[PDB]
């Protein structure tokens, strides 16, 4: 039994009405149970057999459907809520989850400030090549990095790490890492970062020249 | 009240077994089932099975069969996760919950890492200006990252550490600060790297 | 074979068969397939075996019989207090010894001040005893349903508070409802029927392995809204 959850990501404020939605690929009765989970942390029974609150949890939590289609409402959402949440059949072994709904903070459109750092004279020795595009502070999470070497657009040689929603400001922080042999690097002169992002008029360029 | 308290996170090689461990307190656990639940890095919730210990019998998901052994022992109220022939797939944390259909109770979960790579120390590159640090080829995890031994808290992200080709995990760190500072301030970057005990501490130049 | 037997609303074993569809739902209580939504098919042949089968232990798969929730003598109320926890079933007194779910909860006595966390929908029952006589043993009735189902059963009440029991045109129309405030009182308190459509597929399939233990002439049982 597949479970289809409904948004993936929802961005919602403190006070809001929020619902998420739960699609079985066949009828399952009323037998499906709603968990929450927040990182580092195990999830949380919310609400089993479609409807019923588990104790302990509050009354601002509220679940309905039968069949195929449930739907997770909390009515002021506060801000202990921003979670994931997963929804479970229990109806057929083997028991299945969707695949989870992220509610994040809403904040306003932030461009981000892009930043390019060459490798290290001290990494160079080693004889390998990291070269840094840091998009800070941003919202929302969406962003497109693009990289250049010389003119020629880069595939399957960069890796993205993005930050947690941060803690005060509710952005995003994105950082890509072009890696390249020191043989590779020191063939090549133009090292430019292409971003694209919703807050920025055109796509905003930063680029270095090697040595 | 009822607590399900589980053993320690594990480091792996592929094709090894292990077998995670999860204690019940509170409640005497004859009357109950135990259920064990994985999640990877990024992903989903995964059910592997159950059992009653009060009589023995396990219940497996197929995609388990035969590599998964579901035991408990009665007179410690703990149930145990057996996972053989361990694959790079297999890196998740597992959980151990109470109740069959529906889980009130949960474990801390235990993480699981299966990686062919031995325990290699970190390697800091400084960038120069925004100033970052970066942490290159390590295993396993965590790596602790602080400025100035903590001090600078103030614009500092840091970025969660991203499996590479080669099989090593690389974390990085950005602060931002005033174009001014620079030529004064001194500014340093702190990492702990505890499996393999280096400590190394990297200032940046522009 | 017997295809004059189909149907025929009279049980008939030699044609209680999944083949001969459980002599055409006359011998599961007129439940077409009690494990219609079993995901294995061949979990009936495992339902009457005294034993846990965890293959067959969804709520789909009727939980095979209750065999991997209530394993051991927990399983059945004790005969030597059965007549003693018919006779004093739903009383307003307290008796400890029936406050279980396999004895019937004593029909509620001890839990008084624990809200009623009823199932969705009303069993119907047809029995064929006339509402006079039925009522006349009501408690035992309801007690002896309850310890089959391990959770609370009492008469569904009309307007006037009188018990839905009805005439049958012979027989009586049962409504009953299914009160799970004690099912949800643990410890596996996941072996509770959230609906009236469930227990009757649950006793349909008891009916089809000749496994009811009922005193009572029950001819069909179904769920309804
Ligand atoms: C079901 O179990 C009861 C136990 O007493 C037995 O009498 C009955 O014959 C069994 N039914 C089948 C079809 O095996
Ligand atoms: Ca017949
Ligand atoms: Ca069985
Ligand atoms: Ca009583």
């Amino acid at each position: 039994i597949q479970m289809t959850q409904s948004p993936s990501s929802l961005s919602a404020s403190v006070g809001d009405r929020v619902t998420i939605t739960c699609r079985a690929s066949q009828g399952i009765n009323n037998y499906l149970n709603w968990y929450q989970q927040k990182p580092g942390k195990a999830p949380k029974l919310l609400i089993y057999d479609a409807s019923k609150l588990q104790s302990g949890v509050p009354s601002r939590f509220s679940g309905s459907g039968s069949g195929t289609d449930f739907t997770l409402t909390i009515s002021s959402l506060q801000p202990e809520d921003f979670a994931t949440y997963y929804c479970q059949q229990y109806l057929q072994y083997p028991m299945t989850f969707g695949q989870g709904t992220k509610v994040e903070i809403k904040r306003t459109v932030a461009a981000p400030s892009v930043f390019i750092f060459p490798p290290s004279d001290e990494q160079l020795k080693s004889g390998t090549a990291s070269v840094v595009c840091l998009l800070n502070n941003f919202y929302p999470r969406e962003a497109k990095v693009q990289w250049k070497v010389d003119n020629a657009l880069q595939s399957g040689n960069s890796q993205e790490s993005v930050t947690e929603q941060d803690s005060k400001d509710s952005t995003y922080s994105l950082s890509s890492t072009l890696t390249l042999s020191k043989a590779d690097y020191e063939k090549h002169k133009v090292y430019a970062c292409e971003v694209t992002h919703q807050g920025l008029s055109s796509p905003v360029t930063k680029s270095f020249n090697r040595g | 009240q009822v607590q399900l308290v589980q053993s320690g996170a594990e480091v792996k090689k592929p094709g090894s077994s292990v077998k995670v461990s999860c204690k019940a307190s509170g409640g005497t656990f004859s009357s109950y089932t135990i259920s064990w639940v994985r999640q990877a890095p990024g992903q989903g919730l995964e059910w592997m099975g159950w059992i009653k210990p009060r009589w023995g019998a396990a219940h497996y998901a197929q995609k388990f069969q035969g590599r998964v052994t579901i035991t408990a022992d009665e007179s410690t109220s703990t149930a145990y996760m057996e996972l053989s022939s361990l694959r790079s797939e297999d890196t998740a944390v597992y959980y151990c919950a109470r109740g069959s259909f529906w889980f009130g109770y949960w474990g801390q979960g235990t993480l699981v890492t299966v990686s062919s790579a031995s325990t290699k120390g970190p390697s800091v590159f400084p960038l120069a200006p925004a100033l970052g640090c970066l942490v290159k080829d390590y295993f396993p995890e965590p790596v602790t990252v602080s400025w100035n031994s903590g001090a600078l808290t103030s614009g500092v992200h840091t970025f969660p550490a991203v499996l590479q080709s080669s099989g090593l995990y690389s974390l990085s760190s950005v602060v931002t600060v005033p174009s001014s500072s620079l030529g004064t301030q001194t500014y340093i970057c702190n990492v702990n790297h505890k499996p393999s005990n280096t400590k190394v501490d990297k200032r940046v130049e522009p | 074979a017997c295809q004059a037997k189909r149907g025929d609303q009279r049980c008939d074993r030699e044609c209680n068969s999944p083949g001969c569809g459980w002599d055409g739902g006359d011998c599961s209580l007129s439940v077409g397939d009690p494990w219609r939504q079993c995901e294995a098919l061949q979990c009936w042949r495992l339902f009457n075996n005294s034993r846990c089968d965890p293959a067959c232990s969804s709520p789909a798969c009727l939980y095979d019989n209750f065999d991997c929730h209530a394993g051991g003598r927990e399983r059945t109320c004790n005969p030597v207090y059965e007549k003693y926890c018919a006779d004093h079933f739903a009383d307003g007194r307290c008796d400890q010894g029936c406050n279980t779910e396999e004895c019937g909860w004593d029909g509620l006595d001890c839990a008084s001040e624990v809200p009623a966390l009823l199932a969705r929908g009303v069993l119907v029952l047809t029995v064929l005893l006339p509402p006079e006589e039925l009522l006349r043993s009501s408690a035992d009735f309801l007690q002896r349903l309850s310890a089959i189902l391990r959770t609370s059963l009492r008469f569904r009440l009309d307007a006037h508070g009188q018990a839905m029991v009805f005439p049958y045109h012979i027989g009586s129309v049962v409504m009953l409802e299914i009160d799970n405030r004690l099912c949800l009182q643990s410890p596996e308190n996941d072996h509770c029927f959230p609906d009236a459509q469930s227990a009757a597929d649950y006793l349909g399939a008891l009916s089809a392995v000749e496994r009811l233990d009922f005193p009572y002439p029950l001819r069909d049982v179904r769920g309804e809204p």
